[PDB]
């Protein structure tokens, strides 16, 4: 009676359950995937999906991509600076969403450098006709094996441009969703604010 | 240095002789103690003091997933399509001619 | 035996099986007996074959390839029928590995013109563009070949990409270039410009290059055309071996013949010291003074 | 286990940055490689005459 | 008559930096080698191109721009390099960083290249390396540009585009996954393709 | 069009080049490093592997320096033919030329005479250019990368060619005894070289062995310490025991 | 001093050109700047654009020259450190911050002179804040900031953290001490109290000094030994 | 596939630059990489203090931790001090008494665990003024202690007092060790390493009812 209750009354109780850290077999990324996808249909309300990729109607930019998954695209012993998992172009600004490693030599080269930023913002420039002048861009490290409150936070701020007050009229379990980082990895919690409080790259 | 070798405090590195629970007995803690540390317990906002911190937090989203899974659904699944052969052709950029 | 069957069909099955009796005998592949099953693959033009012996066989031997054993794996793949992209993945694999490790002699300009065949009969216009950089770093020139497979690359590559601007921009290479045209490349812009469209710049080249192919018939006999790259067919017993000569004896090195010295050691093993009590930390006198 | 796992995380970068430092002494060699060509070029000028 | 040259190719130079056609660059360029007889067949005596200084690598970048498809248009810029070969001045890598900035495609990039090389021009492995930056950079344009045309005659991006957009071109030789190459060649002076 | 109303120079004293100094230093230590900082026997060996170790930024080696007529000569005929080399990309190393005297690439040699190209054929080369030719050879064959020099197979393949070379001088001079010790103590390395090859990658030593008809190259001294696991214990006691790969060559159920 | 640091607190200048003109906090008395300080290597507190900042920026070099002190960094380090002596740490931290984004270098010697607030109340975790900033910023904490850090930890009543300051600096940041290490050092183990050694160690470390490295001991070490020797009644104290 | 990386450099990695050569030391070509690496658009260098690869390895005490930088790779390859048939520990205590019979102000030692250990203990009891580029993998300087003229440490003596024998030691020993010669015995020091690769002395020993391997003793 309580698990149909559940699967009754919350939809994205696998997306909670993914985000808490407990499927330990295929991670969380593709709740990610189907959280993002969800929150980009409700945003533009004629988002149209093919594959990996997820766009709207023009009007304003709203693309998602599913490059790869870094766990497996991240080969050690090899020299390969940047490898992101997700690319969403919101608007004229681009992010970086890229899923943390659990190991912590791996990180450095998954973090694309600022010259990778700049050629990946001069190929949208070309590609979608965006001009140089207004066109930002940056990265956004997610913790590795769970999605804690305050990166669900920062990511529905930052890449969505949604306040804390329509998120949560969005999404009804957002304001019970009470994980936080395990204190434990201190080197993630180091990378993750050197990396979220820096600024946009601009051109 | 004794900073380094105590737990550090609130704010940072403190004294080990700046904690009055450090350089206070535990035989002489009780009466004056109690009155000087009544209010790190019992003073502050009307809020603070009366709002009841032991109740339910999640009502609000219960009831709104319930009235949301109450709340019926306009789009369902294309079961009044023809799904024909025609159609899958079509789905596939293909037709008679092609 | 690989050898023998260079010219006859129907064997690729056999030399599979050869290569896997290998193993039970005691033998190991090597290099020269891939170059030959590459030679025969290339032969027959089955390329299956080659892209399924790489697969199980080669990748687990970890040698360098050599680049004669490149290109008759890409002259395979091209020449087969019904190329796939994973002959396209392999070339490229094979390509940065030679690159990699060294080589002596230089096949450098037969192997991308191979390539870009394969571009060609693929449709992979990006890939067949790319080459031309590494053709560049390498410095080795252009040739009227391969803008003949740039062309078909982009004359069949309708799906992927490719356009009247990508026709335009390889066809500025035979005035910018001063590169010759062909009866070849006549075909090829042919081909793209039904493919595509009609370009006033295509309609001239295509005018131009008319009139002179007839001026070059008029002079001669016979159309120019792109001559197929020939495919080696040397014995085994010159395929440029990567061994000169050990003519060394493991009887006469453990007998000592020549008379080796080893320069032993002398009284360091041989003494033990005083042995009147037993051995305790710090010795028997911790520290002295003089 | 958790100490063994690191200590392979360790090893593969270290390998990593073996390869990063082998690339920069393939530039280094590339350039002192200009300087051999230069003095060697104008040698054999020389054997021309 | 160094001089008079020198001073001629300033205002030539000027004269190209205001609007001007690129036909009639080309014209000017040729009439200019033509009356100062920078051919690669006179002796040293009356040679003009050993005297000219900064006006021979001036009227070097003058041509290429203008490339398009004359046959005058591309043997003017095939005698000044062979001046240069035959004279032995080592172009610098601010003369080939200025040289490809007014590159305009992939083919007229080609043809400089294959042009210098046949005439056997020196330089060094900064501008070498900065040549390649700049060809890798004309391809990434102009994959970016047929991309750009696709997705606004289709409606949306695709997924090839925007694999292309995460990746970039297909295959470099200073490629952007690994940001330490040319640390050696260059000294500090990253190219800022325009 | 700014001005500046407030300068002192002497309070200033600024000396940043423009051509950063701290890479200028670093690359003159890495060179240093590399050539400088080294044996002679480690000089000479890494002027026969690389190109351009011994020439030093200022371009002026140290016997330049010295005695300038002896190093460099007049010639009136300039380089004009000598542009840049566009096929620099295929020579990194000496191992990939050793068609000609001096490792000078084929594409260098096209404005010379035949005599000059006769000159600097194979015959010409002399014994050390012969012996750098074949370990090129066996480099090529078992390289790693463009400057592998280290491999496991590489180093079997140089120790075997430096016992085939002492065994050859001996064969003609049977009256050196340093050479008869430096040959037995090349043959050890031979025999660690070789036992570490077979036991890191079983392919490159069997097809070496298979290649060179030395099949018994490692074989027991004595039967009295054979008999007690003595010459097994080696890989045991070189770190050696365990790795085989069992899954890939066999069962392991 | 002290009303140009609360301007520039509560009203910081801006970097545009003609904004010294239109605002009235900073009154005054084509070619970018920037691009022209990168080229000339200039700091961008000597250009003149009639900015607001170059306005903030001239009239703090006409006070300091007032005063005595030219507008360079010598002069800033000058005048932080009298002011963090006389407490206004908030404005010296408001002067350091406007030198830093006017391009004057913000040198150790600086943030020695911004430590010198927190060294003299005695706030450890503000000069411990103030050391990871310099390490942060590319500088590397010199012996005059360790000394402050000392100094800190002294006047916090933490007289073990002097040694162990000291101890660290010749192990990790390989800093040879001077006369002024040795008398912070002396004064710290004639405070301490944590363990019995103390005068000890620093007879031993005023021998050490002598003899190993060679100083002589001037009017602050002979202080510091006769305080720390005043202490106990042995005769044979009292007679050294 | 599979490479094997046998011994500890192919485990490291080194680059092996030098031809035909394995055993060369190859540090100051790895410090001068990283110091190419490193980046001169805003690019704040990094400062010369001693650094640590991973933030977790920052130390625990807040003091120390000002003197370590987090640098992600730049870390490696650390000191000035170069590599100075027998044992570390006989080596180091050799240098020792043959510097402070020489009256020299700083003795260069090969840095080991047990080496720095041992140093670490006697600078604790009182018989080593300070260390220069403790932090260097390969080799530091202990500053030796001179008090009045004659030198603070006396006898210096290892363990292994011939350089091949090693010894365990019982906590039946490191008691006996502390009550030698019927005194109780804080005055020369006894420096054993234990089971958990920690170095300390006899004192210690005692006081957690523990022994270990010994390496040297000094007064």
């Amino acid at each position: 009676e309580l698990v149909a209750h559940i699967v009754r009354n919350y939809s994205q109780i696998d997306i909670i359950y993914d985000f808490l850290g407990f499927n330990y077999s295929e991670g969380y990324r593709s709740s990610l995937r189907r959280y993002m996808e969800y929150l980009q249909c409700k945003t533009a309300e004629n988002v149209r999906a093919s594959g990996r990729l997820v766009t709207g109607d023009k009007g304003e930019h709203n693309i998602l991509f599913d490059y790869c998954v870094s766990r497996e695209s991240l080969v050690s012993g090899d020299s390969c600076q940047g490898i992101i998992d997700f690319l969403y172009i919101n608007g004229n600004d681009v992010t970086l969403i890229i899923i943390a490693s659990d190991n912590p030599w791996l990180r450095n080269r998954q973090l694309p450098h600022r010259r990778q930023m700049e050629g990946i913002a001069r190929r949208v420039c070309f590609v979608l006709g965006i001009p140089p002048s207004e066109v930002r861009i940056r990265n956004l490290l997610l913790p590795p094996t769970y999605l804690d409150k305050g990166s669900i936070v920062r990511l529905n701020d930052i890449v969505f441009r949604l306040s804390n007050e329509q998120s949560n009229l969005l999404i009804p379990w957002l304001t019970n969703y009470n994980k936080e980082l395990d204190p434990k990895d201190v080197d993630y919690t180091a990378l993750a604010k050197t990396t979220n409080e820096e600024e946009w790259l601009t051109l | 240095g004794m900073m380094a070798m105590h737990p550090p405090g609130k704010d940072g590195l403190l004294m080990p002789d700046r904690v009055v629970d450090n350089r206070l007995p535990d035989h002489l803690k009780r009466g004056y103690y109690d009155d000087v540390y009544w209010k790190d317990f019992f003073a502050g906002s009307d809020e603070h003091l009366n709002e009841p911190r032991m109740g339910l937090r999640g009502d609000e989203m219960r009831r709104r997933l319930e009235e949301a899974q109450t709340s019926p659904a306009p789009t369902t699944a294309k079961d009044t399509r023809r799904r024909t052969l025609e159609d899958v052709l079509k789905r596939l950029g293909k037709t008679t001619r092609d | 035996l690989v050898y023998a069957i260079r010219g006859v069909a129907g064997f690729g099955d056999y030399v599979m099986d050869v290569l896997s009796q290998l193993r039970p005998r005691g033998l190991t592949p090597d290099f020269v007996l891939f170059t030959l099953s590459f030679m025969y693959c290339a032969l027959q033009r089955d390329g299956e074959l080659a892209l399924a012996i790489f697969d199980q066989h080669f990748v687990h031997q970890n040698m360098n390839p050599t680049p004669e054993m490149v290109l008759l794996f890409i002259q395979a793949c091209s020449n087969c029928e019904e190329p796939t992209a994973v002959m396209l993945e392999r070339s490229e694999t094979l390509i940065k590995r030679l690159e990699a490790v060294g080589s002596s002699v230089d096949l450098i300009s037969p192997i991308y013109d191979q390539f870009l065949e394969l571009c060609a009969h693929l449709g992979a216009v990006a890939s067949g563009f790319s080459a031309l950089k590494r053709i560049v770093g390498f410095g080795k020139p252009l040739t009227t070949r391969m803008i003949n497979s740039l062309l078909l690359a982009n004359s069949n590559a309708i799906s992927s990409n490719g356009s009247l601007s990508m026709t335009e921009e390889l066809v500025g290479f035979f005035t910018l270039l001063k590169i010759r045209p062909n009866a070849d490349t006549e075909i090829c812009v042919n081909l793209c410009r039904d493919a595509f469209g009609e370009s006033p710049v295509v309609n001239d080249f295509i005018k131009v290059i008319g009139e002179s192919l007839q001026g070059d018939s008029e002079k001669g006999e016979a159309p120019q055309y792109d001559e197929d790259i020939p495919v080696i067919q040397v014995p085994p017993h010159e395929l440029r071996q990567l061994r000169t000569e050990w003519k060394l004896s493991p009887r006469d090195i453990v007998l000592r013949r020549f008379g080796q010295h080893t320069k032993p050691p002398g009284k360091a093993a041989l003494d033990v010291g005083s042995m009147r009590g037993s051995v305790i930390p710090f010795g028997r006198s911790p520290g002295e003074q003089l | 286990e958790k100490k063994r796992i690191e200590a392979r995380q360790m090893m593969d970068g270290r390998q990593a940055l073996k390869k990063k430092h082998l690339d920069l002494l393939r530039e280094f060699h590339e350039r002192q490689f200009f300087f051999w060509y230069e003095r060697a070029s104008e040698r054999l000028q020389n054997m021309n005459l | 008559l160094a001089a008079e040259a020198r001073r001629e190719i300033h205002e030539l130079w000027l004269s190209a930096e205001t609007a001007l056609e690129r036909e009639k660059r080309v014209q000017q360029v040729a009439a200019l080698i033509e009356k100062y007889k920078l051919d690669p067949s006179t002796p040293r005596e009356a040679d003009v191109s050993r005297g000219l200084g900064d006006a021979f690598d001036r009227l070097l970048l003058l041509c290429l721009p203008l490339g398009k498809t004359d046959a005058k248009g591309t043997d003017n810029l095939e005698r000044l390099m062979h001046l240069a070969g035959r004279n032995g001045r080592e172009l610098s890598v601010r003369t080939i960083q200025h040289l490809f900035a007014r590159t305009d495609s992939f083919a007229e990039a080609l043809a400089v290249f294959y042009t210098m090389r046949r005439c056997h021009v020196a330089m060094n492995m900064e501008a070498y390396y900065s040549m390649l930056y700049s060809l890798q950079r004309l391809e990434e344009e102009g994959w970016g540009q047929h991309f750009r045309n696709e997705y606004e005659e289709n409606g949306a991006p695709s997924e090839q585009a925007m694999d292309f957009i995460v990746k970039g071109i297909s295959n470099a030789l200073l490629p952007e996954n690994k940001p330490w190459l040319g640390r050696v060649m260059f000294q500090d002076r990253n190219v800022p393709d325009r | 069009h700014p001005a500046i109303w407030l300068w002192y120079p002497w309070r200033m004293n600024p000396e940043p080049p423009t051509p950063h100094m701290p890479q200028r230093r670093a690359l003159k230590n890495v060179h240093g490093a590399v050539f400088n900082d080294l044996t002679p026997v480690q000089k000479k060996r890494q002027e026969q592997m690389l190109y351009g170790v011994n020439i030093p930024e200022t371009r002026q080696m140290k016997f330049e320096e010295q005695h300038p007529l002896l190093a460099g000569a007049l010639r009136k005929l300039e380089g004009q033919p000598k542009g840049f080399p566009f096929w620099y990309r295929k020579y990194p190393t000496r191992r990939h030329a050793y068609e000609y005297r001096f490792s000078i690439p084929v594409e260098m040699l096209d404005g010379y005479n035949d005599d000059v190209k006769k000159a600097l054929s194979k015959g010409m080369m002399s014994i050390q250019e012969k012996q750098f030719a074949q370990e090129a050879m066996y480099m090529e064959r078992y390289a790693e990368h463009d400057f592998d020099t280290t491999s496991p197979a590489v180093l079997a393949v140089k120790r075997a060619l430096k016992c085939r070379v002492l065994r050859n001088h001996l064969l003609t001079n049977p009256h050196n005894n340093i050479i008869k010790t430096v040959l037995a103590n090349t043959e050890r390395k031979l025999n660690h070289a070789l036992r570490r090859l077979r036991k890191v990658d079983f392919k490159k030593y069997w097809e070496i062995i298979r290649d060179h008809d030395v099949q018994d190259i490692l074989q027991p001294p004595n039967l009295v310490t054979y008999r007690q696991g003595s010459y097994w214990k080696y890989d045991w006691n070189a770190g050696l025991a365990i790795s085989t790969n069992l899954a890939d060559v066999m069962d392991p159920r | 001093l002290l009303e140009i640091g609360n301007k520039l607190l509560r009203s910081p200048p801006s970097p545009e050109p003609l904004s010294g003109k239109a605002s009235k906090l900073y009154p005054p008395v084509r070619l970018r700047a920037e691009e022209l300080s990168a080229k000339y290597n200039v700091p961008m507190a000597y250009i003149d654009d009639s900015s607001e900042a170059s306005n903030a920026s001239k009239s703090l070099a006409l006070v300091m020259e007032d005063v005595g002190l030219e507008f360079t960094e010598d002069g800033l380090t000058v005048v932080i450190s009298a002011l963090s002596r006389q407490g206004y740490g908030t404005i010296g931290r408001a002067i350091f911050d406007f030198a830093s984004a006017m391009g004057l270098g913000p040198s150790a010697e600086m943030y020695r002179a911004l430590m010198k607030y927190a060294s003299r109340r005695g706030d450890v975790n503000e000069s411990m804040a103030l050391i990871e900033e310099m390490k942060g910023n590319g500088i590397t904490p010199r012996i005059g900031n360790w000394h402050e850090l000392m100094y800190t930890f002294y006047k916090a009543k933490d007289y073990p953290a002097v040694s162990q300051i000291v101890d660290n600096m010749k192990m990790y940041a390989n800093i040879e001490p001077n006369e002024v290490t040795f008398v912070l050092q002396l004064k710290a183990l004639a405070k301490d109290n944590s363990q019995l050694n103390s005068l000890p160690e620093a007879i031993q470390l005023f021998d050490q000094m002598e003899n190993v490295y060679g100083f002589i001991a001037s009017r602050p070490h002979y202080d510091a030994m006769m305080f720390h020797l005043s202490q106990s009644p042995r005769p044979e104290m009292r007679l050294r | 596939g599979h490479r094997l990386l046998h011994g500890k450099r192919e485990r490291e990695g080194s680059l092996f630059a030098v031809a035909n050569d394995v055993k060369r030391d190859e540090r100051l070509l790895r410090q001068q990489l990283n110091a190419l690496l490193e980046e001169e658009v805003p690019q704040t260098p990094l400062v010369d203090l001693p650094g640590v690869e991973r933030r977790r390895d920052l130390p625990a005490d807040p003091i120390t931790r000002l003197f370590f930088q987090h640098k992600g790779d730049h870390a490696l390859y650390y000191g000035t001090y170069d590599k100075p048939l027998y044992t570390p520990i006989y080596d180091f205590c050799h240098r020792i008494r043959e510097a402070t019979e020489q009256r020299k102000r700083f003795v260069v030692v090969p840095s080991t665990i047990e080496t720095r250990g041992c140093a670490r203990v006697m600078h604790d009891h009182g018989l080593v003024a300070g260390f220069r580029d403790f932090h260097n993998d390969r080799a530091f300087a202990v500053e030796l202690k001179y008090f009045q003229g004659d030198s603070t440490i006396n006898v210096i003596e290892p363990c292994s007092y011939d350089g091949r024998t090693e010894f365990e030691w019982s906590p039946k020993m490191m008691r006996r060790l502390l009550n030698t010669h019927g005194i109780h015995n804080r005055l020369v020091v006894y420096i054993c390493r234990t089971a958990d690769n920690r170095i300390i002395d006899h004192i210690h020993a005692v006081k957690e009812n523990i022994g270990g391997r010994g390496l040297m003793m000094v007064h």
